[PDB]
C-alpha cells in the first residue's frame, strides 16, 4: 500500500534531496547557535578581554613613544 | 611600632590589602605568642579573610588550638550576639547565672545532646575527656581540631567563618549534616526562649544553606565515583558520635538528601537484603514465603 | 637530606630533598629517583630557561604561559625540570604551578646561594623551613612549592655556573636510557626559553648542536634573547639570509635591552647567525592555543 | 502531591530500618521468639555500618577532598560563565576602556603637536 | 561594533609596531 516501490534514478533524486536537507539543517542549527544571545555575550566578552590587554599595551608603548619623541625633540 | 601592636590595629582596621604586604613582611622577626593571641582575637573579631590570612601565614591551627583555647574563645562577649548564652542557661537547668557564667565545654556538648538531640553522645561527654576537665582545669592538643572549630562557628551563628571551616578539613559530608541539623535545632530554641525572631529567620536560612551544601556535595561525589560514595554514606563517624550520614540526615529530616538517587539505591539494596534478585519483586518472593522449595532458585549474593 | 616542611607560602606542602656534590654519578641519581625518591619515568621533560634576574610580562602572557606548561604536564604526565631558585623564569613556573596545582616537579639549586644554609641541615629528618627571604642579604631562597629538590654546593657563595654542567649532564643521562614507550628514543627533552640572556643562546646551541638534536621551543613576547631570535625567525625567508636594517635594530636592542657595546653586539650577532642557521629544530612559539601546541609540536619533531 | 511524592521516598528510610531491626521471627509466633530472646541474653552472659579501617578510610577521605575541591572550583565556573556576570565584567572593563582610550587620544594629540614642533626643525 | 573594534585595534597595533620602526630609525639619525 504505502510501500511505493521505486527505481534507481528517482532513488538518486531522493538521496540528493535528503543530503541537501541534512546539510541545510546543520546550517540552520549553527547560525541559530551563532546568533543566540548567550553566544553573542560570550564572544563579545572574550573580545573585550583581548581589547583590554592590547589597548593597555598601546597605552604603555605610546608612553615609550612620547618619551622617545620628546627625546628626539631634545636632540633638535 | 613592633608587629604585635601593629596587627592589633590592622585586624581592627579590617583592610585585607594592608597586612597582606605589610605587618608580616619578609624581614620582620615575629615574637612568640603574639600570633596565637591574635587568633584568639581574630576568631571573635569575625575575621573572615584575616583568619585565612593567618592560616596562609602558617598559624598551625592545630597547634594553636588547646582545650582552654576553645574555652577562652567561647568566653568572649565580642563579635555578634550569642544564642549560646540563652542555651547555656537552658541546658544547665535541664541538668539540674551572672555574666560570669563559665560556658563549660561539656555544656557546649550538652547543648549538643539537647539540640542535635537523638542519641548523639558527643566526644566532650566522654568520661576520658571528663577526667581531663578536672586534670587540666599533648593533652590540650586535639586529634582533628578542625571539627571543634566547625562546631564553634555554628554555635555563635558566625556563618562567614562557618562556611570557611567547611572547605578546610575532612568528613565534609558529615560536617554539613551535623551543622544542618544543629542549625535547624537553634532555630527551635530561638523560638523557645522567644528571642528576636529575625535570628530564627536567618538560622532557618543558614540551616537550609548547609542543607543545600550537603546535597551538592552528594551529587558531586556521586558522579566522581558511585561505589566509593557508598562507603562515605555508611562508614562510622567516630568523631561525630559513632554515627552514619544516613543516620544523621534522617535526624536532620533533610528530605532532599534522602531522596537523591545515591541514598535511594542504597536503601533499595538494604530492602532487598542479602539478595541479588532485583526482578519481578514481590511476586517471586511471596512464592518463597509460602512454599520452601522455590528458595533454592533465587540468586543470592556475598 | 630528608624532608622540607614549609611554614608560610600558602598551602603547607612537604618537598623532600637531598644535598648533592655537583659531580655525582647520574646513574646513581637515576637509582635514586626510581628507588629512594621513587619517581616513575615520564614521557616528557621540559627544561625551562630564562634570565637569572626577576622580570614581569604582559598579564595573559602570564596566563597562557601558566596554563600551558602545567596543561602539557597533565596531557603527558611530564617531569618538569627547572633551575631551582626563586628568581625570574623559575618564580614564573612557580606561579604556574600555583595557578593549578591539584605533576612531578624537580628543581636543582646551588647550596651556596640558597638563604638559610645552616638552617637546612638534617639526616632523613622532617625539618620546618621558613619562607623568610631577607632583601638585605643577597642570598635568595629556593622556589617554594615544588615537590623535589637537589641543593648543590660548589663551596663558594654568590655565583652561578656550577649547576649548568650538572643540569646538562643529568638530562643527558636521563635521555640516554630507553623511554617507557621503548621504541628507540629517550625521554623527549624539550627546552622552553622564556626571555633568557646571552648564555641561553649558548645553552640552546648546546641543545641544538647535540645528539639527539634537542627540539627547543622559544617563547615570544618575553624579551631579550627571545625577541631577537624571533626577529631572526619571522624575517628569515630561507634561513640564515638576514640583511642589515633589522641587524642594526637588533644590535641597538642588544645595546639597549642587553646594554652591550658595539663589539659585544657584533660578537653576539656572530653567535646569532650561527644559531639562526638551524631554523627547523627551533620551534618559535609566538603569542597568538597555548605553549601546549608549542611543547607538543616540538615533542613530536624531536621524537623523530 | 509535590511534597508527598518525595516524602514517601524519605519515609522509606524509617520503613527499611524499623523492619531491619524488628525481630525477624514471626509476628504471631513470637511466643517462641521472646523465648529465644530471654534464653540467648542469659546464655551468652554465662557461656548498615560497614566499619571500615584506616586503609579505606584514607581512600575515602582523599576522595572527599577531590569532591569538595572540584565543587568549589565548579561553583566559580557557573558564576563566571552565566550571562549576568558576563554583562557585569564586560561593562566594568568598558568603564576602564573609556579611561585608557581617553589617555590615548589626548596624549597622542600632543604627540601630533610634537611632530609639528619637530617640523620647526628639519 | 566590537567586531569592527577588533579589526581596527589590530591595525592600530601593527601600525604602531611600524611606528617603533620609525622612532628607532629617527634615533639612528641623532
Amino acid at each position: 500500500g504505502l510501500k511505493l516501490f521505486i527505481t534507481d534514478d528517482e532513488l538518486k533524486k531522493v538521496h540528493d534531496f535528503e543530503e541537501q536537507c541534512i546539510e541545510e539543517y546543520f546550517r540552520e542549527k549553527d547560525d541559530r547557535f551563532n546568533s543566540s544571545n548567550d553566544e553573542r555575550i560570550r564572544v563579545t566578552s572574550e573580545r573585550v578581554e583581548n581589547m583590554s590587554m592590547r589597548l593597555e599595551e598601546v597605552n604603555e608603548r605610546e608612553h615609550s613613544m612620547k618619551a622617545s619623541l620628546q627625546t628626539v625633540d631634545i636632540r633638535l | 611600632a613592633s608587629a604585635p601592636d601593629q596587627l592589633s590595629l590592622a585586624l581592627a582596621w579590617n583592610r585585607v590589602d594592608i597586612a597582606r604586604s605589610q605587618i608580616f613582611i619578609y624581614g620582620q622577626q615575629w615574637p612568640v605568642g603574639s600570633l596565637e593571641q591574635a587568633m584568639l582575637d581574630a576568631l571573635v573579631l569575625d575575621r573572615v579573610d584575616f583568619v585565612k590570612l593567618l592560616i596562609e601565614n602558617g598559624v598551625s591551627m592545630h597547634r594553636f588550638l588547646t582545650i582552654s583555647r576553645l574555652e577562652e574563645l567561647y568566653n568572649t562577649r565580642h563579635g555578634p550576639s550569642n544564642t549560646l548564652y540563652h542555651l547555656v542557661r537552658d541546658v544547665k537547668k535541664r541538668e539540674y547565672l551572672p555574666p560570669d557564667y563559665r560556658i563549660s565545654l561539656i555544656d557546649i556538648g550538652l547543648v549538643i545532646e539537647y539540640l542535635m538531640g537523638g542519641a548523639y553522645r558527643c566526644n566532650y561527654t566522654r568520661k576520658r575527656f571528663r577526667t581531663l576537665y578536672h586534670n587540666l582545669f599533648e593533652i590540650n592538643h586535639f586529634p582533628f581540631p578542625f571539627h571543634e572549630l566547625m562546631v564553634w562557628a555554628v554555635l555563635m551563628k558566625r556563618q562567614k567563618m562557618a562556611l570557611f571551616f567547611w572547605q578546610h578539613g575532612e568528613e565534609a559530608m558529615a560536617k554539613a549534616l551535623v551543622a544542618c541539623k544543629l542549625c535547624k535545632a537553634m532555630a527551635h530554641e530561638a523560638s523557645e526562649n522567644d528571642m528576636v525572631d529575625d535570628i530564627s529567620q536567618e538560622l532557618n536560612h543558614n540551616s537550609r544553606d548547609f542543607g543545600q551544601l550537603a546535597v551538592e556535595l552528594l551529587d558531586q561525589s556521586y558522579k566522581q565515583d558511585e561505589q566509593l560514595a557508598m562507603k562515605l554514606l555508611t562508614y562510622e563517624l567516630k568523631n561525630w558520635s559513632n554515627a552514619t550520614c544516613l543516620q544523621l540526615a534522617v535526624a536532620a529530616k533533610h528530605r532532599d538528601f534522602i531522596a537523591h538517587t545515591c541514598s535511594q539505591m542504597l536503601l533499595t539494596d538494604m530492602w532487598m537484603g542479602r539478595l541479588r534478585m532485583r526482578k519481578n519483586s514481590g511476586l517471586k518472593v511471596i512464592l518463597g514465603i509460602l512454599l520452601p522449595p522455590s528458595i533454592l532458585s533465587l540468586e543470592f549474593k556475598n | 637530606f630528608g624532608t622540607i616542611e614549609f611554614q608560610g607560602g600558602g598551602h603547607s606542602n612537604k618537598a623532600m630533598y637531598v644535598r648533592v656534590s655537583f659531580d655525582t654519578k647520574p646513574d646513581l641519581l637515576l637509582h635514586l629517583m626510581t628507588k629512594e625518591w621513587q619517581l616513575e619515568l615520564p614521557k616528557l621533560l621540559i627544561s625551562v630557561h630564562g634570565g637569572l634576574q626577576n622580570f614581569e610580562l604582559q598579564p595573559k602572557l602570564k596566563q597562557v604561559f601558566g596554563k600551558g606548561l602545567i596543561k602539557a604536564a597533565m596531557t603527558t604526565g611530564a617531569w618538569i625540570f627547572t633551575g631551582g631558585v626563586n628568581t625570574g623564569v623559575i618564580r614564573h613556573v612557580g606561579d604556574a604551578l600555583k595557578d593549578h596545582a591539584s605533576i612531578c616537579t624537580i628543581g636543582i639549586a646551588p647550596w651556596g646561594i640558597v638563604e638559610n644554609q645552616e638552617d637546612l641541615i638534617g639526616r632523613d629528618v622532617v625539618r620546618p623551613y621558613q619562607t623568610m627571604s631577607n632583601p638585605m642579604s643577597k642570598l635568595t631562597v629556593l622556589n617554594s612549592m615544588h615537590s623535589h629538590f637537589i641543593l648543590a654546593d660548589n663551596g663558594t657563595t654568590g655565583k652561578y655556573g656550577a649547576e649548568v654542567k650538572l643540569r646538562r649532564q643529568l638530562e643527558k643521562h636521563i635521555s640516554l636510557q630507553k623511554i617507557n614507550t621503548r621504541i628507540g628514543q629517550g625521554v623527549p627533552v624539550v627546552a622552553l626559553i622564556v626571555e633568557g640572556g646571552p648564555n641561553v643562546i649558548s645553552i640552546v646551541l648546546e641543545y641544538l648542536r647535540d645528539t639527539p638534536p634537542v627540539p627547543v621551543v622559544v617563547c615570544d613576547g618575553s624579551g631579550r634573547a627571545s625577541d631577537i631570535l624571533a626577529f631572526g625567525h619571522k624575517y628569515s625567508e630561507e634561513g640564515g639570509l638576514i640583511n642589515e636594517s633589522l641587524r642594526d635594530q637588533l644590535l641597538v636592542t642588544i645595546q639597549k635591552t642587553f646594554t652591550y657595546t658595539r663589539t659585544q653586539a657584533q660578537h653576539l650577532f656572530i653567535i646569532l647567525m650561527e644559531c639562526m642557521k638551524k631554523k627547523e629544530l627551533i620551534t618559535v612559539f609566538r603569542m597568538g592555543q597555548d605553549i601546549d601546541l608549542a611543547i607538543l609540536t616540538a615533542l613530536l619533531k624531536g621524537a623523530n | 502531591k509535590s511534597i508527598s511524592n518525595q516524602v514517601w521516598k524519605f519515609q522509606r528510610y524509617q520503613l527499611i530500618m524499623t523492619f531491619h531491626e524488628r525481630p525477624v521471627l514471626p509476628p504471631p509466633l513470637i511466643i517462641f521468639s521472646h523465648m529465644t530472646m530471654i534464653f540467648q541474653h542469659l546464655c551468652c552472659r554465662w557461656r548498615l555500618k560497614l566499619f571500615i579501617t584506616d586503609d579505606e578510610l584514607k581512600k575515602v577521605h582523599d576522595f572527599e577532598e577531590q569532591c569538595i575541591e572540584e565543587y568549589f572550583r565548579e561553583k566559580d565556573d557557573r558564576f563566571n560563565s552565566s550571562n549576568d556576570e558576563r554583562i557585569r565584567v564586560t561593562s566594568e572593563r568598558v568603564e576602564n576602556m573609556s579611561m585608557r582610550l581617553e589617555e590615548v587620544n589626548e596624549r597622542e594629540h600632543s604627540m601630533k603637536a610634537s611632530l609639528q614642533t619637530v617640523d620647526i626643525r628639519l
